[PDB]
């Protein structure tokens, strides 16, 4: 890519590690574990 | 040869099978029937891998390659060409890796020495059999041993790994891995502290046992003493081999998918499933 | 649908019509006219992949509305983009020096590692039905699965890129990621 | 009943009465926090009716043939 | 320019060369004891000859 | 468990003083401290580094699973501190991209070396051969070629994760990446020393233990002033396998081997991908790869159609198909 | 080391009011649980 | 106060503080320099209204690339 | 029931104790940290019926 | 209360207090430099009007 | 160890101190569930 | 051990120490929810 | 160990230099502050 | 100040300060060095005017 | 050890080496900031 877009915010992953969706997200989908692979959303005071 | 205080311990007796009849030496070597056993299997088998060369593409040591027959024969011996040789070479193998430890306790009895020696000997023993004689057993076919060759086999390792995707995430596998590497620390750790109190800085005394007793304490935190670290030495080098032997004969007789799906039963615990 | 079902795709008294009495779209028949295109797409240009087995409906469907297997936009680095609008999973050096053709990292190479267990589960096989492991870039040395696997992933994103993704404006917000 | 701290030590079974009662409440709280009817912390705030209740049988011919959901 | 020999080959026999002396020094020490052998038609060394046996100097305490 | 000498089976004893001249001195030999663990000026220095180091880490992947203590232990072995991406090479990442990463491995490497220094001076202190200090630098040695190897390649991101998981996750895909490290003859030659060490501390500590009645077990002695002990383990393997050591020398040979695991495997890596980029294309060059019969055939219009293409970029997008 | 039968006696008396005021606090925290949301 | 150094030994006492001080020192500044505002040696030369603000965006960069070109 | 600290050390139970509580309180904050509702380094500046709850039944 | 210094040994408690404070503080400075509201090298300079909070945006 | 005087003094802190923090907390709980109710 | 009067005077310190630290870490709070409240 | 006289001698260094090292840090974040502040 | 070389043997001292000004002295050259402005090995010879800046905040 | 006036002996030439390092540092960094400067 000639250039790096940001993706939103809720769209990067908290895990850096290379294999962790064959390795464990593959087979673990417990609920509140699956919420915390990605970051929260997040916004400016002014906007809400 | 002799060794210059030798000769008074070259005496009949501690033979498990033969009498006097085997009871001497050949040079250093101490004979005895299980030495005439080793010597019958060790020509045999090593003429047949000879053989297994002449008989294969190359003469290149690396590259000769004595492979096992296909998974159809079953339990039966292939034509030879087509791995019933490397069926044959494994029968002389095992004759000459069970003739060499019965003739171990031979010696170690004619010298008035304890068992150690040969059941140490034992677990490599055991891990061989478990790759060529247990696991190819409970799958069902001989074919499924390793070949001889000394980077073909290497090939080998590396698919049987693969059938299972990713071959580190096998539990047995990381405990044998554990006893592997803390083996090679505590001899380094060993080696280190005697050989440094047999030879210290020049134009200083012969140190003690006491100083090695402080200094291990100084490693570890505890005193393991003498007896200790040679008992742990031998638990760590022979565990290695038992859980090598237990993490193969697991992979594929017992479990045949990935190994990291196997970890699926830690993250279903109850407390936080 | 399941057997004699018309009325999941169509208003049961106007077959030809492609609206219910409400004028509201019969989106299942329009997305399911697509997927004949699509099926026929499939037998007809990748018979290297499909061959004289094929496929119909029953092979995704398999009786029910929703296949197996269906995912969406998520990380940017999720490997199953190798199906849609990504290309190249190659790592090896086709050579004994290294040099400037190939700088691929181990991060990419665990990134291929990642997909090809996904791969492997996906048919219930391991890596030695597609490599000899000794040189997973060797063809000569894998089998022939191998080739049907690669045109698998072509055909994949055809399929993807052509026909199911562009039916975004189709289906009824449920159905979308 | 007292004897019975005659023939065991109250050292020992008061600490081995408090271990087991912790490790038994953490095992029980953690158990429902992991839970989705009980995972409280989130939708404590829900009414009895509204709290998720796990699926039933199929209860009903087990055969039914579907219709989309609406555009 | 030369296409066999490389960087990884040429280390291989540097370790070959520093391997087989550190067998030679390794045989030499281990003679420090029981050596030379008593046979008939004499005394015997080995090969390679060992290392003379080893005086140690004990610590004092008057 | 059950042993074969009575020592400590029962009748252990209690030196209720201390013994030095269970219990401890407090003393000196010479001008070492005797009594505490020891750790002077290097060891405490090395604890607060190393430390850090390991809080780093912790906390870094606590983070990863949203600062979640069920998940941070559910999911701890898959948690990994990781390396910069491949892009910048060389220089400094962002800080939740790498940051961490370098800091806790410069912290980490302080600390370890730190620990060789404290080794180093308490063996002197003890009036002790450098023995020990040089068989810890051979594990050193094999340690700092996951800095200099991913230096030597240009990049950052080429290092070690710090995670269970996650670090075998990178001993596969090095191999991988590098056409399979079993063609890598001085990992083969660790492989031969790894195994050689298990091999002598089985084939000693059985020795040791099987003369340990006759006061085997107490080697000092043993080297000084040969007992018949040293005498049956020397005959032993020279009735068994020709040659012996001695009860000193034995100690060489296991010292050599452990030290030679790490030395070769060091050398090995540095090879990796700065001399030799496929090892097993290496292999074939000097003769290592033996010949199986070929499993398919390509065509001329296949070799051009299965060429692949080398991995690239991630889409920084997520496109809309309307049309 | 020992327990008299007599000190014994006075133990088990704040051994019962204990137990038997945990079970209360645990009665109470269960029905105010059953009332939140029951199990059954 | 000074009572502290007959409860400790001073000897002791200034090496971990020595070590616990470079430590946060070496921590702050690398903390510093992979910020994208504070990242001095690439960008110290920048005014204060040039420098960066905002930018907390976790994947400020492409996690996966090709290394950089190696000649 | 002061005679419970004739059976127990003092000393160790109250360290024993102190070393509960700490730990015991950490997890306590970090479930709450990491949970939607009470994720209050983010969210805290919400008022209570601006915050997260879990899902509910699925309404008929 | 001074008594308490009796029972324990001073030198080890307030060792023990210096260690939980400085490894507290710590990680509380961590996980809020983690955060996005208080990522305060990078956007320490935001007025408290526009600095983020954890909430999606309105209108879905 | 303890003399039952001992015993005695001890137990005294240790209860104030135990329904002390207690009291603590109360207020704690006062102050979060005014700001965000958990039921 | 150390003298009852020894363990009043180390009190005292303990007691100011402690004082002093809570008295700059309120500050420290106050300006922190000054520049950004966190409820 | 040491004497109280020496202990006395030793705080009067330890304190001042520990002032002096904190006034050398409140001037190189009065240089950071002006250069690029973080508030 | 002179009395610290009593309580400190100058022999370890002078030792420990040579080995951490050499460690950080490398350091901060293989900063540099790996650095974009400063890697003067490869860019020495270009001017102050020449030489690379990180980028200029945008602020989006 | 040291005599104390050993240690004033020995503290005079390590301040003047310190001195010596820094100056020489010193010039080290105006050469460096006249090359290219860091602000
Ligand atoms: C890769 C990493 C790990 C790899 C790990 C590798 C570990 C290697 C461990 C084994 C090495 C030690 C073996 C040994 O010393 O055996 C004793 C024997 C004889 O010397 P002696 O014991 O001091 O004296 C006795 C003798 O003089 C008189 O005895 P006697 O009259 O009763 O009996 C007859 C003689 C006849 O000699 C022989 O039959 C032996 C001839 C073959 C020796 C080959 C040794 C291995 C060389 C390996 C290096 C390389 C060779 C190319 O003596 C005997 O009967 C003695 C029988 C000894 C049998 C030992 C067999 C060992 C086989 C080892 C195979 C190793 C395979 C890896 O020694 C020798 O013959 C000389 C060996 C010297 C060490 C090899 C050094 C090579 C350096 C490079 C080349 C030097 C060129 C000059
Ligand atoms: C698919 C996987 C690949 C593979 C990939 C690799 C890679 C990659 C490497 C190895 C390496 C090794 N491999 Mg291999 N390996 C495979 C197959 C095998 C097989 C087998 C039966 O198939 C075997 C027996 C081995 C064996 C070995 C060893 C000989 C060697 C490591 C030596 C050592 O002691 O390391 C263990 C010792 C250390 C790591 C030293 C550590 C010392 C430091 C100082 C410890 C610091 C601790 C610190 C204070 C505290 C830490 C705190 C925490 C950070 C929190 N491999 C296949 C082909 N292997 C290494 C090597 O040398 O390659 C040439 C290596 O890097
Ligand atoms: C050693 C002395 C006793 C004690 C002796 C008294 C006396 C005497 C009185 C109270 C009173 C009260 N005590 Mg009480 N109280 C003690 C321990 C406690 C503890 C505890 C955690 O241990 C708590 C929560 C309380 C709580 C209370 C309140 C219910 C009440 C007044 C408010 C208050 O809290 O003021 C703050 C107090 C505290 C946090 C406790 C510590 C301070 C001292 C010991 C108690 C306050 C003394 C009060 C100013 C005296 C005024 C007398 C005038 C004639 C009006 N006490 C200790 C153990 N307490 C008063 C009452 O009944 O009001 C209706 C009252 O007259
Ligand atoms: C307890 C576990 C560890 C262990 C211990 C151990 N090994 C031992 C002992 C002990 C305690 C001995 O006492 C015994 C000995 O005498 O050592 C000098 C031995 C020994 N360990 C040996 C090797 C060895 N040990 C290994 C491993 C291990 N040894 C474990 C790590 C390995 C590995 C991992 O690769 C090897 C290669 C021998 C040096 C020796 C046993 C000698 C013996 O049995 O001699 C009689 C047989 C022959 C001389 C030749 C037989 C030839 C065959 C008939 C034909 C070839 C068939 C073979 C299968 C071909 C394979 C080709 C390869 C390329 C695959
Ligand atoms: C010859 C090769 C083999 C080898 C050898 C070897 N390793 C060694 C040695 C030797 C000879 C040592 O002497 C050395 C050692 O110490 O051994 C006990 C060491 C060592 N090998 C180690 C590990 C190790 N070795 C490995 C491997 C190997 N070691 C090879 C197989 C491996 C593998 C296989 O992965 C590992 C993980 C270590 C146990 C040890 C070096 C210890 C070290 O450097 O520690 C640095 C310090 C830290 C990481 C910090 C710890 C922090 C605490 C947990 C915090 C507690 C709080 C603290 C008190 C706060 C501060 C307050 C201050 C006021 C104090
Ligand atoms: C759904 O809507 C489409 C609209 O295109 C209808 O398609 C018509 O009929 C097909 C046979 C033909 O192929 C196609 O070209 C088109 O002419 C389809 O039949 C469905 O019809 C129902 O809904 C229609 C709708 O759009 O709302 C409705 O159409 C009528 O009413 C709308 C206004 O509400 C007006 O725009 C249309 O022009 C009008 N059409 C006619 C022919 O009157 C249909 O009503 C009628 C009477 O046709 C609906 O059909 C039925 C039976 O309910
Ligand atoms: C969103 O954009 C990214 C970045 O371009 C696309 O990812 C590219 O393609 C992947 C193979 C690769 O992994 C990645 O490195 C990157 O090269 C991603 O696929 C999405 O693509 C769409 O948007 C592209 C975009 O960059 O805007 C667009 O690209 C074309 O148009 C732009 C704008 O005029 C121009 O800058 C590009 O050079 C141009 N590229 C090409 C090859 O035409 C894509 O359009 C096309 C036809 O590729 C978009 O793709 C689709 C299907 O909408
Ligand atoms: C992300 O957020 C999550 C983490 C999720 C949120 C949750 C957080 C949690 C759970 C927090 C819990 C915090 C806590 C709990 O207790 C916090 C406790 C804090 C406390 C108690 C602080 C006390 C400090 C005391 C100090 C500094 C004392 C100094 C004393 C000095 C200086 C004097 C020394 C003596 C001298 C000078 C002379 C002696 C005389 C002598 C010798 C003589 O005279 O001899
Ligand atoms: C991640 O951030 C990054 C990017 C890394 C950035 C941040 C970097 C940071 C935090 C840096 C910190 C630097 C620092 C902190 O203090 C640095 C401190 C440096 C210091 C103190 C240097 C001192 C040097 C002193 C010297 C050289 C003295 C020499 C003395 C000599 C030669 C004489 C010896 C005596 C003699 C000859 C007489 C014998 C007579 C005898 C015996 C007799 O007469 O008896
Ligand atoms: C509150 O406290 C908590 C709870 C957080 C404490 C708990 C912590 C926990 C649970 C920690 C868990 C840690 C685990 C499980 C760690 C696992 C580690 C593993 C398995 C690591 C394996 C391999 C790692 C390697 C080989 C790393 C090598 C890194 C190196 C060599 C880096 C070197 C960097 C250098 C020399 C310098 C960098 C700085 C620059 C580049 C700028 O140069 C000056
Ligand atoms: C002292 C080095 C401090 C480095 C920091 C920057 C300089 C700041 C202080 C400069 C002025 C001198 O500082 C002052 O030195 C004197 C001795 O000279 C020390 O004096 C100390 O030792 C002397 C004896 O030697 C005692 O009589 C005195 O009671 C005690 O306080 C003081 O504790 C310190 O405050
Ligand atoms: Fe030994």
């Amino acid at each position: 890519g000639s250039s790096y877009q940001q993706a939103p915010i809720t769209n990067q992953r908290r895990m850096r590690g290379i294999m962790i969706q064959s390795t464990l997200w593959d087979m673990d989908r417990k609920r509140s574990a699956t919420r915390q692979r990605y970051y929260p959303a997040s916004t400016p005071a002014n906007q809400l | 040869a002799m060794l210059s205080f030798e000769k008074k311990y070259r005496v009949r007796g501690g033979t498990l099978i033969g009498g006097d009849l085997f009871d001497f030496w050949f040079g250093p070597f101490y004979v005895g029937f299980f030495g005439v056993t080793t010597i019958f299997f060790v020509t045999l088998g090593t003429l047949l891998c000879v053989w297994g060369a002449a008989m294969g593409p190359t003469w290149n040591l690396w590259q000769i390659n004595i492979a096992p027959p296909d998974l159809k024969y079953g339990l039966g011996l292939a034509p030879l060409r087509e791995g019933g040789l490397w069926q044959i070479i494994t029968l002389c193998a095992l004759g000459a890796f069970g003739s060499w430890a019965l003739r171990q306790a031979e010696i170690a009895r004619k010298l008035g020495m304890g068992m150690h020696i040969p059941w140490a000997y034992g677990g490599a023993i055991l891990a061989y059999t478990t790759l060529v004689v247990i696991r190819p057993f409970l799958l069902g076919a001989w074919g499924h041993g390793f070949p001889y060759g000394i980077f073909s086999h290497l090939d080998w390792v590396s698919n049987v790994g693969y059938q299972y995707l990713h071959f580190h995430y096998n539990p047995a596998h990381m405990i044998a891995v554990t006893f592997f590497f803390t083996n090679c620390l505590a001899l380094a750790m060993h080696g280190s502290l005697i050989l440094s109190v047999t030879n210290p800085p020049k134009g200083t005394p012969t140190g003690t046992s006491e100083q090695e007793n402080v200094f291990f304490r100084d490693l570890l935190g505890y005193s393991i003493g003498a007896i200790g670290i040679h008992r742990l030495g031998l638990f760590l080098a022979v565990g290695a081999a038992v859980w090598s032997a237990i993490c193969i004969v697991i992979s594929g007789p017992f479990w045949t998918q990935g190994w990291p799906e196997w970890w699926n039963w830690w993250l279903n615990l109850p407390i936080w499933k | 649908a399941g057997t004699g079902n018309c009325a999941y795709c169509h208003n049961v008294a106007a077959f030809q019509d492609d609206t219910l009495p409400n004028g509201k779209p019969l989106y299942t028949k329009i997305v399911a006219r697509r997927m004949l295109q699509m099926t026929r797409n499939i037998n007809g240009n990748y018979s290297q992949h499909v061959k004289n087995t094929g496929v119909t409906c029953y092979t995704c469907h398999m009786g029910k509305p929703l296949p197996n297997g269906l995912w969406f936009y998520s990380s940017q680095t999720d490997y199953l983009r190798h199906y849609l609008d990504r290309d190249g999973a190659r790592v090896i050096t086709q050579g004994v020096a290294p040099s400037n053709a190939n700088r691929s990292s181990t991060k990419q190479a665990e990134w291929t590692y990642a997909l090809m267990i996904s791969q492997s589960r996906s048919l219930g096989v391991n890596c030695t039905y597609c490599h000899n492991t000794r040189q997973f870039a060797s063809w000569r040395e894998a089998p022939p699965a191998r080739v049907t696997a690669y045109h698998g992933i072509l055909m994949l994103r055809d399929v993807n890129q052509n026909y199911l993704a562009p039916l975004q404006p189709v289906y009824p917000a449920v159905r979308l990621g | 009943m007292h004897r019975i701290w005659l023939m065991y030590d109250p050292r020992r079974v008061m600490v081995a009465l408090v271990g087991f009662l912790a490790v038994l409440a953490l095992v029980i709280h953690f158990v429902l926090l992991s839970s989705q009817r009980y995972s409280w912390i989130e939708n404590g705030t829900l009414g009895a009716d509204q709290a998720p209740v796990g699926a039933s049988a199929p209860a009903a011919a087990a055969e039914m043939s579907p219709l989309p959901p609406g555009r | 320019m030369m296409e066999y020999i490389d960087g990884a080959q040429i280390a291989l026999y540097a370790f070959w060369l520093f391997f087989f002396g550190l067998i030679i020094y390794l045989r030499r020490e281990d003679k420090r004891e029981g050596y030379p052998l008593e046979s008939p038609q004499g005394p015997r060394d080995g090969w390679p000859k060992g290392a003379p046996k080893k005086t140690y100097v004990h610590r004092d305490h008057g | 468990m059950l042993e074969y000498q009575n020592l400590f089976t029962r009748v252990q004893v209690r030196t209720v003083p201390e013994p030095g001249i269970f219990s401890y001195l407090a003393g000196k030999f010479g001008d070492a401290q005797i009594g505490p663990i020891y750790l002077g000026w290097a060891g405490v220095l090395s604890l607060i580094f190393g430390f850090i180091a390991i809080e780093i880490i912790g906390l870094n992947m606590w983070a990863s699973v949203g600062w979640d203590p069920v998940e941070f232990i559910r999911q701890l072995p898959w948690l990994a501190l990781e390396p910069p991406p491949p892009q910048y090479g060389l220089r400094v990442p962002p800080l939740n991209q790498g940051g961490w990463y370098l800091m806790a491995g410069f912290f980490l490497t302080v600390s370890i070396i730190l620990w060789w220094i404290r080794i180093y001076r308490r063996a002197r202190a003890l009036q002790m051969g450098s023995h020990l200090p040089w068989a810890f630098a051979s594990a050193i040695f094999l340690y700092s070629t996951f800095f200099f190897q991913p230096l030597l390649v240009g990049s950052w991101s080429e290092m070690v994760p710090f995670g269970i998981f996650p670090h075998l996750d990178w001993t596969s895909a090095f191999s991988i990446r590098y056409g399979n490290l079993y063609y890598n003859p001085f990992h083969a030659l660790s492989i031969a020393f790894l195994y050689g060490s298990a091999v002598l501390f089985a084939m000693h500590g059985a020795t040791i233990l099987a003369v340990a009645r006759m006061g085997g077990e107490r080697e000092i002695e043993q080297i000084t002033d040969r007992g018949t002990a040293a005498e049956r383990s020397m005959l032993f393997w020279r009735w068994c396998m020709g040659f012996n050591a001695t009860m000193e020398s034995i100690h060489r040979w296991a010292w050599w081997f452990a030290v030679l695991t790490t030395f070769t495997g060091g050398i090995g890596i540095l090879l990796t991908g700065t001399v030799v980029d496929n090892w097993y294309l290496w292999g074939v060059k000097h003769g290592l790869v033996a010949p199986y019969p070929a499993q398919n055939q390509l065509t001329p219009e296949q070799q051009d159609l299965l060429r692949g293409r080398y991995q690239g970029t991630a889409p920084d997008s997520f496109p809309s198909y309307v049309v | 080391g020992g327990m008299t039968e007599e000190e014994a006696r006075r133990f088990h008396g704040y051994m019962v009011t204990g137990t038997l005021g945990y079970v209360v606090v645990a009665s109470v925290a269960h029905f105010l649980a059953w009332s939140w949301r029951p199990w059954f």
